[PDB]
């Protein structure tokens, strides 16, 4: 993708809820080991019987760009109208 | 065959008959149906009790009198005690349903009088004491008719039920914009409004939100003459339609 070519996106929506039925089995999606360093990729349908929901939500404003690309104040500086003699007639910021 | 005055409505283990109806109003043109996979948000499987919930519940009927100003009921709250609908509404955070509302009122060729029967969505009522706030017990007696007042005043946090402003700061003669019928004793003995789920959000809590209010207001006063049957009641029977519930936990109020 090219972060400088602004007018060139990628629409990625959120994940849908797939319908789950009742179960009685040897597979255990919610029993795991935190020690691994892994995060559980469980979905509610592994624990409950869910309906079918279509999530057209998009993770728009949480994009690094939308998050950082809002103009913030970083510093303000002060200076008077004066002569060479007046130290305060100009100013600087590192 | 088939006189259009005669009607038979069956829902669950319930049939209502009428031999003097004036068609039936389907609220805003839409027949009730279940929440679809596109419009859904609560991810859990809904319970849909069908016939056990979706049946005809007759609420406490009121008496129509010559000077009686009017009545209102609030839904789904009026049904909070009606059988398994009430239970489902009690054990679930979210509920959704449409309703077949059937108001009954019979009198005689010699009696006269005319009532507006209307289903008002989001009928948010004003406090009588404009300075203060209203409260639940003066907003709804569940299945018992809350009355409209001819009198412009009421007890602490009572609604301003003065009939000509319909309890909500508007002209009662304009209530007709909402799904409505009229029981004019000359013409008919019943009214039937099939109300869809009208709300800004797919499901809602059954207690917190009174999704709509049933108002029965007499525009032409009940009258009859010399010894011709005084008692003439108005009975409201209502059936939930396409009822489904999400978010199950313990018995609920707080």
């Amino acid at each position: 993708g090219d972060v400088q070519n602004a007018v060139e996106g990628a629409m990625v929506r959120v994940a849908d809820t797939v319908q789950t039925s009742a179960t009685n089995s040897e597979r255990v999606p919610n029993l795991t080991a935190v020690e691994t360093g892994h995060t559980s990729q469980a979905v509610p349908g592994d624990t409950m019987q869910t309906r079918h929901v279509i999530n057209n939500h998009v993770r728009s404003e949480s994009t690094i760009e939308n998050f950082l690309a809002r103009s913030a104040c970083v510093f303000y500086l002060e200076y008077k109208t004066g002569t060479k003699e007046d130290s305060n007639s100009f100013n600087n910021w590192v | 065959g088939y006189s259009d005055r005669v009607r038979s409505i069956t829902l669950g283990n319930s049939t209502i008959t009428t031999q003097e109806c004036a068609n039936v109003v389907v609220g805003y043109g839409e027949w009730p149906e279940y929440l679809s996979d596109n419009e859904a948000t609560a991810e859990d499987q809904p319970t849909q009790p069908d016939v056990a919930t979706c049946r005809f519940y007759t609420l406490d009927s009121v008496q129509w009198e010559n000077g009686s100003p009017g009545w209102w009921w609030k839904f789904p709250d009026a049904l909070r005690d009606m059988g398994l609908f009430g239970q489902n509404m009690y054990y679930h955070y979210l509920g959704r349903a449409g309703y077949t509302i059937h108001v009954q009122c019979n009198a005689s060729k010699f009696h006269q009088g005319c009532i507006l029967v209307v289903c008002v969505p989001e009928a948010e009522m004003g406090s009588a004491q404009t300075s203060g706030v209203v409260n639940y017990e003066h907003i709804s007696k569940g299945e018992i008719a809350s009355r409209f007042t001819t009198t412009t005043t009421a007890e602490d946090h009572g609604v301003q039920a003065a009939v000509w402003n319909a309890g909500m700061g508007v002209g009662v003669g304009n209530l007709t914009i909402f799904p409505h019928q009229w029981i004019n004793l000359r013409t008919n003995n019943s009214a039937t409004i099939v109300m869809p789920y009208v709300n800004s959000v797919p499901m809602d809590n059954m207690y917190r939100h009174h999704n709509f209010t049933l108002m029965i207001i007499p525009f032409v006063p009940l009258d009859f003459s010399a010894g011709a049957s005084t008692y003439v009641p108005i009975t409201v029977t209502v059936a939930p339609m396409c009822a489904e519930y999400n978010g199950l936990r313990l018995a609920g109020h707080q």
